[PDB]
C-alpha cells in the first residue's frame, strides 16, 4: 500500500553520519594521548559513569574539514533537532570501539564488570550513560546562536525537540528512584535469556514461554525474571517557574516539568538560578476523555546538563587562575573596610553596619563538645530604627549576593509558609514535605523585614531558631526536629516612628530583651538634621540616581561572584585563639559586665552584657582571624570587636 | 573448581576458610585496628549455645577485617548476603559436628541434625541514609540510624499450597517456586483423569509472618536543604513484636526493589520500581 505510508527523501545521510562521528571519536588530539580516546580508556578502568559531550570541538573538527578543503558534511545543524535519535547512534557507535581494560577485574570493584565478563538488544551491554552540554554563546560567536535562556511562555509550539535552554527556579524535584530500561527474563527448562524492553510508562509482563528452544518443544516451561541482570536507571522530574523580570505586563506566570535520569540527578536543588539544557518532548496524554478532540499531548523535557550562576559553597576546589584572583584581592590591602565599602555601594554610609553584615556572611566557627553536644558557628543581628533612614536596600542585596538567600513578608503566609508542609509527590505516592521560607535556608542567609508585625508564631519560632539550629513541630503526621541552620537578618521600626530622645531604647523598642538578648548585635539607626553631612548626602543621592554608576571614586567594588568566591575560600580554615588575647578577653567582659549593670540602668541604659555576648565576640574575632587567613588570634582583633560593639550605640547620646 | 553462575564465591572454599577463621580468631582486632588477658573470642559462643537449643547467631564485620584470611570474605557476603548466609547455614552445622567429634556426649543428636541455623551480621559497615544507593549498589547488606513511626499488621503468606482433589478421595501437596503457586490442574490420571478439576483450601497450608514498618531516617550528614523522609520495610518471622514507636534504633539490611500495580484488575506494572528494604539484624 504505497498511498498509506508513502516514500519521502531527506538529506540526511546516515551512512556519512556514522562515519563522521566514529572519526570523530578517535582523531581528537587538540585538548594519556588522544584525551577522548584516555577518558574512553578510564571508562575502561571503570572510573567514570557517564561520557562528556563537547560540541565546540565538533565546530572544530568540521573547521578543519573546511581548512583542508574536504565537505564538511555539518552535522549540527541536524543534531540541535532530533537529539533522541542521535543519543542511540552515538551510544553504537562509542560501543564499536571501546579500549581494552588497563587494569584487571578484582572482587574490589564494581560487581557489575564481572558479570559483563563472565557473559562476554546492545542496551544491556552499555556500561556509560551519556548526558550532552550546549556551547557557550561566547564562542558560537568566535567564527560564527541556537540556543538562548528562554522563558516557560516562550516555547511556540514548533520547539518539540530542538536544542534549547530555558532558565527559571526550581520549586520542588521529588527523591531519585529507579526505572527500568532493559528486563531480563530467563527460561527454567531452555536456560536460555530473553530481552523484553519497555520505553513507556506501564507494559505487560512476559508470562508463556515463547523461548527459541520451547518454539521447537511441545512443552514451554514458564519463564521468570532477574533482580540484577536486568537494566535500570534512575528517573527524576523537576519543576521550572519563569524569572521576574520577564514576566510580561500584568500576567500570571506558569509552569512546566522536565524528565531525569542517571548521573545528573543530583546537581538540582530548590530556589538557584539554573540554565537547564536538553530537549522538550511530548507524551501519551490527551486531557482527560471528554474535553478532548484528539491528538493532544502532555509534554516534558530532557535534562542533560546544569550550570547556574550562583556557586554554592561546596564547589571551591583551587585551580591555577581563582588563587591568582584571590592573591590580587588581597594584595591591595584594606580588605576588610573594602569588603564593607563594597557591600551594597547604591547606599550611603554606615560601614559599620556593612561591616556586621560581612560577619553575618561569615558566621564564625564550627566547635563540637564531644560529649553529646556542639554549637553554633553563627551569627545573628538587627538594625533597629526609625524609617526615612535605607532599611531594604541592605537585605536586597544580601538576597541579591549570598546563596542559599530568602526574603520575606512580615505579616500575611507566615502561619505556615516558614514551617514545614505536608503534600503527596506528583510522580510517586508519598508524603514528601517542603519546608518554609526558613527552611530552604540553610548554611545559608535569610532576611525578614518589619518584624514587629510578626506573629507570636513566628516570634516563637525564630526565638528557637536563633539559639538552637533546630525546629519543633507538633501538629500533624510531621512530628520532626528539623534542622533549620540558618542565619537570621531581621529589621523593624519603632512604636512611634522617629526615636524618642526622652524615653530609653528599652522602653521605645517594641521587642522584649528575652527575646533580644539572643541578638549578638544590635544598631539604632536615627536621623537628625544637620547642616552639613546632608550636603553631600543629597550629592550622593542625585548621582547615584543621575546614572547607577556609583560615586567615581578611585575605587572598584567588585563582582559578587567573586565575592562569593572569596567568602567560600575564607569559609575553609578553622583558626584557634591564644591565653594572651583569652585574658584580655576576659577582662574586657569582667568590665563591660560590671560597668553595664552598675551605671546603665538609666536614661540610655540597655539590659546588660552577656555571656551570649562573650561567644558573639569570640565568634566575631574568630571570623576576623579567618578573613586574615591566619590559624591564630591577635590581640589586634578583639579591640576592633568590642570597638563596634560599643559603636553600634554612639547615636543614642547625641 | 565449583562457583556460582556470575558469581565468584565457592561453596567448599568458603566452608573450610569460615572453619580456619572460626578456629583462629582471638582478639586479632585488639592488636591489629589498635593497641589495646582472654583468648579464642569467637569459640566460646558457640561452646556454650549448644546446651540452650538456640537457632540463632550474631556476628561482627571487623572481626573478618581483622583476620588474615576473610578480607575476600568481607566482600562476598557484601555483594551476596543472602547466598553466603545460605552457605554460612551449612558451614555452621559442619563446624559444630567437626567440633563435637572431640567430645562424647549424652544423646542430644535427635535436635542437632533436625535443627536450622541462621546469622546476623550486625556492626557493619557505615552507610549515608538512603541518597547514597542510586541503583548501582541495590541488593547489598547495608546498616542505618533511624526511629519507629508507625507498625502495620501480620501478612501471612503461602508457605505450603495445599490442594484438595474433588474425588478420588485424594489431597495434593506442592511448594511454592521463588514465589509463585503453579496449581496442577490435573487430577492424578493414574486414579482418575481431569485435566482441571482440583480445589484450594487455606485452612490446611502453611503460613509465613511478615510486618511493615515505617521508619525515620536521622543521618551524621546532610545536603543543602535536606529534610526529613519516611522509608518502608519488611521483617520476618522471629522478629515479631521486636520494633515499634518510641525507640531510636541503629539496624542492618538489604536496599532492594520491586514493582507494584495499577490496580486490582490487571497485571499492567509501573515503569518506576517502589524501593524498600529487607531486614537482617536489628541493634
Ligand atoms: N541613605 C540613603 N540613600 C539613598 N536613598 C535612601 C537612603 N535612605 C533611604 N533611602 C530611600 O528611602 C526609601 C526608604 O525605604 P527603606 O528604608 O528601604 O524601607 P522602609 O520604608 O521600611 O524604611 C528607600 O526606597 C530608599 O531608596
Ligand atoms: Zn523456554
Ligand atoms: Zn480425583
Amino acid at each position: 500500500m504505497s498511498a498509506a505510508l508513502p516514500s519521502i527523501q531527506l538529506p540526511v545521510d546516515y551512512n556519512n553520519l556514522f562515519n563522521e562521528i566514529t572519526d570523530f571519536l578517535v582523531t581528537f588530539k587538540q585538548d594519556k594521548g588522544p584525551k577522548y580516546m584516555a577518558m574512553l580508556q578510564k571508562v575502561a578502568n571503570r572510573e567514570l559513569n557517564s561520557v562528556i559531550i563537547d560540541l565546540d570541538d565538533i565546530l572544530q573538527y568540521q573547521n578543519e574539514k573546511f581548512l583542508q578543503g574536504t565537505q564538511a558534511d555539518d552535522l549540527v545543524s541536524a543534531i540541535q533537532q532530533n537529539a533522541n535519535h542521535f543519543t542511540e547512534l552515538f551510544c553504537r557507535a562509542i560501543d564499536n570501539n571501546m579500549p581494552l581494560p588497563t587494569k584487571e577485574i578484582d572482587y574490589k570493584d564494581d560487581v557489575l564488570d564481572v558479570i559483563l565478563n563472565q557473559r562476554r538488544p546492545p542496551n544491556l551491554t552499555r556500561r556509560y550513560f551519556l548526558y550532552f552540554k550546549p556551547l557557550s554563546q561566547n564562542c558560537a560567536r568566535r567564527y560564527r546562536i541556537s540556543s538562548k535562556p528562554l522563558s516557560v511562555r516562550q516555547i511556540k509550539g514548533d520547539f518539540l525537540g530542538q536544542l534549547i535552554t530555558v532558565r527559571g527556579i526550581i520549586t520542588r524535584v521529588s527523591d531519585v528512584k529507579p526505572a527500568v530500561e532493559v528486563i531480563a527474563y530467563t527460561c527454567d527448562q531452555c536456560g536460555y535469556e530473553v530481552f523484553q524492553e519497555v520505553n513507556s510508562r506501564t507494559f505487560t509482563p512476559l508470562s508463556e514461554c515463547t523461548s527459541e528452544e520451547c518454539s521447537q518443544n511441545q512443552t514451554k516451561g514458564q519463564l521468570f525474571m532477574s533482580t540484577r541482570a536486568s537494566k535500570f536507571s534512575a528517573f527524576q522530574e523537576c519543576k521550572i517557574q519563569e524569572l521576574s523580570q520577564q514576566v510580561p505586563v500584568g500576567h500570571i506566570p506558569r509552569s512546566l516539568n522536565i524528565h531525569v535520569n542517571g548521573t545528573l540527578v543530583r546537581s538540582l536543588s530548590p530556589g538557584d538560578i539554573v540554565d537547564v539544557t536538553g530537549i522538550f518532548l511530548p507524551a501519551p496524554y490527551t486531557g482527560f476523555k471528554a474535553l478532548k478532540a484528539g491528538l493532544l499531548t502532555e509534554t516534558y523535557l530532557e535534562a542533560q546538563f546544569v550550570r547556574q550562576h550562583k556557586k554554592k559553597f561546596a564547589s571551591f576546589s583551587l585551580t591555577s587562575d581563582v588563587e591568582e584572583r584571590v592573591m590580587e584581592l588581597i594584595t591591595s590591602g584594606d580588605v576588610y573596610n573594602r569588603l564593607a565599602k563594597s557591600i551594597a555601594p547604591e547606599i550611603y554610609g554606615n560601614l559599620d553596619v556593612k561591616k556586621a553584615l560581612l560577619l553575618l556572611l561569615v558566621g564564625g566557627v564550627d566547635k563540637r563538645v564531644g560529649d553529646g553536644m556542639k554549637i553554633r558557628g553563627d551569627i545573628n543581628v538587627c538594625l533597629m530604627g526609625d524609617p526615612g533612614v535605607a532599611k531594604s536596600q541592605l537585605l536586597k542585596a544580601i538576597c541579591k549576593i549570598s546563596p542559599r538567600g530568602v526574603y520575606t513578608t512580615g505579616k500575611g503566609s507566615s502561619g505556615v509558609g516558614l514551617t514545614a508542609a505536608v503534600m503527596k509527590d506528583p510522580v510517586t505516592d508519598e508524603m514528601i514535605l517542603e519546608g518554609g521560607a526558613l527552611v530552604l535556608a540553610d548554611n545559608g542567609i535569610c532576611c525578614i523585614d518589619e518584624f514587629d508585625k510578626m506573629d507570636e508564631s513566628d516570634r516563637t519560632a525564630i526565638h528557637e531558631v536563633m539559639e538552637q539550629q533546630t525546629i519543633s513541630i507538633s501538629k500533624a503526621g510531621i512530628n520532626t526536629t528539623l534542622n533549620a541552620r540558618t542565619s537570621i537578618l531581621a529589621a523593624a521600626n519603632p512604636l512611634y516612628g522617629r526615636y524618642n530622645p526622652r524615653l530609653s531604647p528599652l522602653d521605645n523598642i517594641n521587642l522584649p530583651a528575652a527575646l533580644l538578648s539572643r541578638f549578638d548585635i544590635l544598631f539604632l539607626m536615627l536621623d537628625i538634621p544637620s547642616r552639613d553631612d546632608d550636603e553631600k548626602l543629597a550629592e550622593h543621592v542625585t548621582y547615584v540616581h543621575m546614572h547607577n554608576k556609583q560615586p567615581d571614586l578611585d575605587f572598584t567594588p567588585v563582582e559578587p561572584s567573586k565575592m562569593r568566591e572569596y567568602i567560600a575560600y575564607a569559609k575553609t580554615k578553622r583558626p584557634v585563639m591564644s591565653e594572651a588575647v583569652n585574658d584580655y578577653v576576659v577582662q574586657a567582659y569582667i568590665r563591660l559586665r560590671q560597668d553595664s549593670k552598675r551605671e546603665m540602668d538609666s536614661k540610655f541604659s540597655f539590659g546588660q552584657a552577656t555571656p551570649r555576648t562573650l561567644l558573639g565576640i569570640i565568634r566575631l574575632s574568630q571570623a576576623l582571624a579567618k578573613l586574615r587567613l591566619a590559624d591564630m588570634v591577635d590581640i589586634d582583633d578583639v579591640e576592633e570587636a568590642l570597638r563596634l560593639v560599643r559603636v553600634s550605640k554612639e547615636s543614642l547620646y547625641q | 573448581l565449583r562457583i556460582i553462575w556470575g558469581t565468584n564465591v565457592s561453596i567448599q572454599e568458603c566452608t573450610t576458610n569460615f572453619r580456619n577463621f572460626l578456629m583462629s580468631f582471638k582478639y586479632k582486632f585488639r592488636k591489629i585496628l589498635d593497641e589495646r588477658d582472654e583468648e579464642l573470642y569467637y569459640i566460646k559462643q558457640l561452646n556454650e549455645m549448644r546446651e540452650l537449643g538456640t537457632s540463632n547467631l550474631n556476628l561482627d564485620a571487623r572481626n573478618l577485617l581483622a583476620y588474615k584470611q576473610t578480607e575476600d570474605l568481607y566482600h562476598q557476603l557484601l555483594n551476596y548476603p543472602q547466598e553466603v548466609i545460605s552457605i554460612m547455614d551449612q558451614t555452621i552445622k559442619d563446624c559444630m559436628v567437626s567440633l563435637i567429634v572431640d567430645n562424647n556426649l549424652d544423646y542430644d543428636l535427635d535436635e542437632i541434625e533436625t535443627k536450622f541455623y541462621k546469622v546476623r551480621p550486625y556492626n557493619v559497615g557505615s552507610c549515608k541514609g538512603m541518597r547514597e544507593l542510586n541503583p548501582n549498589d541495590i541488593d547489598k547488606l547495608i546498616n542505618l540510624k533511624g526511629l519507629v513511626l508507625r507498625s502495620t499488621p501480620v501478612i501471612p503468606d503461602m508457605k505450603v499450597a495445599f490442594f484438595k482433589c474433588n474425588v478420588c478421595d485424594h489431597t495434593m501437596a506442592v511448594e511454592i517456586d521463588r514465589g509463585v503457586i503453579q496449581e496442577p490442574a490435573r487430577c492424578e490420571r493414574i486414579d482418575c483423569n481431569e485435566p482441571n478439576s482440583m480445589s484450594l483450601i487455606h485452612n490446611r497450608c502453611s503460613f509465613a509472618d511478615k510486618q511493615v514498618i515505617k521508619l525515620q531516617e536521622t543521618p551524621d550528614f546532610v545536603p543543602d536543604g535536606q529534610t526529613p523522609h519516611s522509608i518502608s520495610l519488611c521483617v520476618y518471622d522471629e522478629l515479631v513484636d521486636s520494633c515499634r514507636a518510641g525507640d531510636r534504633i541503629e539496624v542492618t539490611g538489604t536496599f532492594r526493589s520491586i514493582p507494584i500495580r495499577a490496580n486490582s484488575r490487571q497485571r499492567v506494572l509501573k515503569s518506576l520500581y517502589k524501593t524498600y528494604v529487607d531486614v537482617v539484624h536489628v541493634k
